[PDB]
RNA sequence: UAGGGGAUCGAAGAUGAUCAGAUACCGUCGUAGUCUUAACCAUAAACUAUGCCGACUAGGGAUCGGGUGGUGUUUUUUUAAUGACCCACUCGGCACCUUACGAGAAAUCAAAGUCUUUGGGUUCUGGGGGGAGUAUGGUCGCAAGGCUGAAACUUAAAGGA
C-alpha cells in the first residue's frame, strides 16, 4: 500500500502462466536481441524499451523470446547503464523539486515531499549498495547531480 | 453457500471477475493483424498502447493511447491477433 | 496482534518494558529509595524505645463523637514527635509521664485506623511489663 | 507484509470452519503447509485437498468434514527439549488421550505420540482438535 | 616497516647462526614452525622477512586451549587487532534470546593482510599484553 | 519570536442594558488573535474514557474497496465491446442488528467471550480518601510551561452501578 501514503493500490500484469512461444508469433529469437541492442545506442532505458518493443513488433516481455531478461542483456553488450534506471529518474526529480523549492521558501507541502523523496533515495541506494552493483562508498550528496546529467 | 466448487466454477463467473481472482490469473489485453487501408501491412499492435504506431514505415497514423484500450482510425480491418 | 513484540530475539526489550512498567505498582515504589530506611519511625523495623511527654486527647473523624486517649514520645533513635494510642478500659492511668513505654505498629502499614486521623501508632508495654497485665492484674507496676 | 506465511492461512481455516463451511481457497501455497495438512490429514481432521499452481508462491483448496474443532499457530517457534512437551499437552490440549500438540525436528513435520516412537524434538508450529 | 630493522634496537630469532668465515651460500636463516591443530603455517612466513617475536609461526609463542572467532572490528594498531563474536543468550524466564557481543584484542602476524570486515579463527597464548591473549592463525577475503 | 495579512469574528478593554449588587448573562463597537511564511512549545474528555499481535467460538442483513462466475440488466448500433446495473460468490475494511451457550457489581460486551476447570506472545500503569501533580531538587523552553515527583499532617469513608 504505497510506502509514503494513506494509498492501497493494486494493479499489475497478470504474467500468463505460458512459459514457453506465443505460437500465434513465429518469429525469430536472434530477432529481438539485433532490436534492442538497434534501440539502446539512439537513447534508450530497458523501461521503456519493453513498452516499444510490446505496442509494436512481435512481443510478448523479452522474457518466452529469449531465456534473458533486458537488462542481463544490455550488460554481454555493455549499453548496462553507469546507473540501474529506476533511480535515474528518482535522483533527476530531486534536482527537478529542489530547483523549484528555490524561486518559493515559503512552500511546504512542497519542501516535506522533497525529504520523502531525499530516504525513496538512500534505500534504495542502499540496496544497490549490498549487491555489487554501486562501487561500495558511492552516498547520495544533495549538490552533486547538474554535471551528473547536463 | 454451505459449499462450491472452487474448482472450475462457471466459465460466467470469471468473465467479469478481477483480472487478479478466475484461482488462475491470466490477462484481458491481447493483440491486431491491421490493414492502414493503402498497404497490407501487417502490423502486430496492443489493445492497450501506451504509443501511436507508425504502420511499417506510409506514415501511418493508427492508433491513440487512453486510459486503457486503443482509440484506433477509420481505415484498420483490426483482426483480432 | 497485542501490544507487545513477542518473535524469539526480543530477549532483550522484555526484561525491560516489565523492569520499567514495574515503577509506578506501588510495592516493589517502597521497596527501592527502601523508603522504610529514610523515612517514617521505625525505619527497617518492627518495634521500639520510646519515653513519653503530655498525655493528649483527640476526638474521633465523622460519622462518629469520640473523646480517644493518645501519648506523646521519644524515640531510644530519631529522637521524631509521632503521636501513638492505648488500649481497654482508662490504660490511660498507668502510663504517668517521662516513664518508658514500648511501641508497635497498628497492623495496617504506614497507613492509618478506624476513627482516627494523623494516627499511626500501639502501646504494647510500660516500665516493659504488657498494660494487657497492668489491665488483667496479672503485675503491677514499680 | 505477510510476516508470517504458515500462520495467516491458518487463521482462515478457524475462520471458514466455524460457520459451516464445507471449504478451504487459501492464498501463499510452501513445503511447510502441503507438509502441515499431510500430518493433519493421517489422523480422520480433512480430506483430499486439489495445489494448484501458477509458477507462483501459488495458491490450497481443502475440501472439509465438519469435525474441526481448532489449530491455532503456536508463535515465536520456541526450543524445546524431549522432556518439555509434557508441560505444553496440559497448557493447550483439552484432554490427553487426546487431538495432536504439532512439530519440526530432523525426519519430521511430526506429531508428539509419534515422536516417542522416534525420540527426537526440536522447535512445535501448530497444534490439532 | 617491510624495513625490518626500525626498533633502533636491531632484530633477530633467538640461538640463530651465520657463517661468514664458512662456504656462504643462502647466507640468511630461518627459524619457523608449524603451530599444528589442523593447520595449514603459510608461505608468508618461511618466506617473510620480518622478525616479531610475537609471531604464532615465526617465534616462541606456543597455541592451546580457545579455538575460535569472528568479525573484524578495528584495525588501528601497528601489528595487533580487535574482534566481535556476536553471539546469543537463553533468559530462562520469556523461554528467548538477545544478540550480545564482547570485543576482542589479539596479535598480528604480517603474514596476513586483514582488512576490516574478515572473517576470522583465532588461537589462546600465554598472556602477550595488559589485555590481550589470543594471535591470529587463519584469515576469509571476497 | 520576527516579517506579511489585517474582511469577519472577537478574551481583553469601553460601553448601554437587566439587576438588591452585576465587575456575567442580553445589545453595539472593538485591539490582540483568528489567516500565512519561518521558526518555538508537546498539552486535551489526544475518547471506543477499551494497549497491540495472534488463534478459536453464533446467527444474520446492509455498505466502501477489490477479485471470480452466471447463452446475468440495460445501454442498441448490427451482434457485441465494455460501462452502469442485477444477482451469485468471496478476501479486506468502516460500522449495525439479534441472541446469550459465555462474562460481569451491574449498565451492558462478538468481544469487557475462551479466568478459581485459574497460564498463547510481551510494553506501560493503580493499590483507601485527601494534603497535591503542590514543595522540593534534576531537567527540556525565550517565556508561558511541560516531564520527573515527595513527606509531615490529617481522615472513616470518598466512590461505582
Amino acid at each position: 500500500g504505497r510506502m509514503h501514503s494513506a494509498g492501497k493500490g493494486i494493479s499489475s500484469s497478470a504474467i500468463p502462466y505460458s512459459r514457453n512461444a506465443p505460437a500465434w508469433f513465429k518469429l525469430s529469437s536472434e530477432s529481438v536481441i539485433e532490436q534492442i541492442v538497434k534501440y539502446a545506442r539512439k537513447g534508450l532505458t530497458p523501461s521503456q524499451i519493453g513498452v516499444l518493443l510490446r505496442d509494436a513488433h512481435g512481443v510478448t516481455q523479452a522474457r518466452v523470446i529469449t531465456g534473458n531478461k533486458i537488462m542481463r542483456i544490455l550488460k554481454s553488450n555493455g549499453l548496462a547503464p553507469e546507473i540501474p534506471e529506476d533511480l535515474y529518474y528518482l535522483i533527476k526529480k530531486a534536482v527537478s523539486v529542489r530547483k523549484h523549492l528555490e524561486r518559493n521558501r515559503k512552500d511546504k507541502d512542497a519542501k516535506f515531499r522533497l525529504i520523502l523523496i531525499e530516504s525513496r533515495i538512500h534505500r534504495l541506494a542502499r540496496y544497490y549498495r549490498t549487491v555489487a552493483v554501486l562501487p561500495p562508498n558511492w552516498k547520495y550528496e544533495s549538490a552533486t547531480a547538474s554535471a551528473l546529467v547536463n | 453457500v454451505l459449499v462450491q466448487d472452487l474448482l472450475h466454477p462457471t466459465a460466467a463467473s470469471e468473465a467479469r471477475k478481477h483480472k487478479l481472482k478466475t484461482l488462475v490469473q491470466g490477462p484481458r489485453s491481447y493483440f491486431l493483424d491491421v490493414k492502414c487501408p493503402g498497404c497490407l501491412n501487417i502490423t502486430t499492435v496492443f489493445s492497450h498502447a501506451q504509443t501511436a504506431v507508425t504502420c511499417e514505415s506510409c506514415s501511418t497514423i493508427l492508433c491513440t493511447p487512453t486510459g486503457g484500450k486503443a482509440k484506433l482510425s477509420e481505415g484498420t480491418s483490426f483482426r483480432r491477433k | 496482534g497485542k501490544g507487545k513484540p513477542r518473535g524469539l530475539n526480543s530477549a532483550r526489550k522484555l526484561r525491560v518494558h516489565r523492569r520499567n512498567n514495574r515503577w509506578a505498582e506501588n510495592n516493589y515504589k517502597k521497596r527501592l529509595l527502601g523508603t522504610a530506611f529514610k523515612s517514617s519511625p521505625f525505619g527497617g523495623s518492627s518495634h521500639a524505645k520510646g519515653i513519653v511527654l503530655e498525655k493528649l486527647g483527640i476526638e474521633s473523624k465523622q460519622p462518629n463523637s469520640a473523646i480517644r486517649k493518645c501519648v506523646r514520645v521519644q524515640l531510644i533513635k530519631n529522637g521524631k514527635k509521632v503521636t501513638a494510642f492505648v488500649p481497654n478500659a482508662g490504660c490511660l492511668n498507668f502510663v504517668d509521664e517521662n516513664d518508658e513505654v514500648l511501641l508497635a505498629g497498628f497492623g495496617r502499614k504506614g497507613k492509618a485506623k478506624g476513627d482516627i486521623p494523623g494516627v499511626r501508632f500501639k502501646v504494647v508495654k510500660v516500665s516493659g511489663v504488657s498494660l494487657l497485665a497492668l489491665w488483667k492484674e496479672k503485675k503491677e507496676k514499680p | 507484509t505477510r510476516s508470517s506465511v504458515l500462520a495467516d492461512a491458518l487463521n482462515a481455516i478457524n475462520n471458514a470452519e466455524k460457520t459451516g463451511k464445507r471449504q478451504v481457497l487459501i492464498r501463499p501455497s510452501s513445503k511447510v503447509i502441503i507438509k502441515f495438512l499431510q500430518v493433519m490429514q493421517k489422523h480422520g481432521y480433512i480430506g483430499e485437498f486439489e495445489y494448484i499452481d501458477d509458477h507462483r508462491s501459488g495458491k490450497i483448496v481443502v475440501q472439509l468434514n465438519g469435525r474441526l474443532n481448532k489449530c491455532g499457530v503456536i508463535s515465536p517457534r520456541f526450543n524445546v527439549k524431549i522432556g518439555d512437551i509434557e508441560k505444553w499437552t496440559a497448557n493447550l490440549l483439552p484432554a490427553r488421550q487426546f487431538g495432536y500438540v504439532i512439530l519440526t525436528t530432523s525426519a519430521g513435520i511430526m506429531d508428539h505420540e509419534e515422536a516417542r516412537r522416534k525420540h527426537v524434538s526440536g522447535k512445535i508450529l501448530g497444534f490439532v482438535y | 616497516e617491510l624495513t625490518v630493522q626500525s626498533e633502533r634496537a636491531f632484530q633477530k630469532q633467538p640461538h640463530i647462526f651465520n657463517n661468514p668465515k664458512v662456504k656462504t651460500s643462502k647466507r640468511t636463516k630461518r627459524w619457523y614452525k608449524n603451530a599444528g591443530l589442523g593447520f595449514k603455517t603459510p608461505k608468508t612466513a618461511i618466506e617473510g622477512s620480518y622478525i616479531d617475536k610475537k609471531c604464532p609461526f615465526t617465534g616462541l609463542v606456543s597455541i592451546r586451549g580457545k579455538i575460535l572467532t569472528g568479525t573484524v572490528v578495528s584495525t588501528k594498531m601497528h601489528r595487533t587487532i580487535v574482534i566481535r563474536r556476536a553471539y546469543l543468550h537463553y533468559i530462562p524466564k520469556y523461554n528467548r534470546y538477545e544478540k550480545r557481543h564482547k570485543n576482542v584484542p589479539v596479535h598480528v602476524s604480517p603474514a596476513f593482510r586483514v582488512q576490516v570486515g574478515d572473517i576470522v579463527t583465532v588461537g589462546q597464548c600465554r598472556p602477550i599484553s595488559k589485555t590481550v591473549r589470543f594471535n591470529v592463525v587463519k584469515v576469509s577475503a571476497a
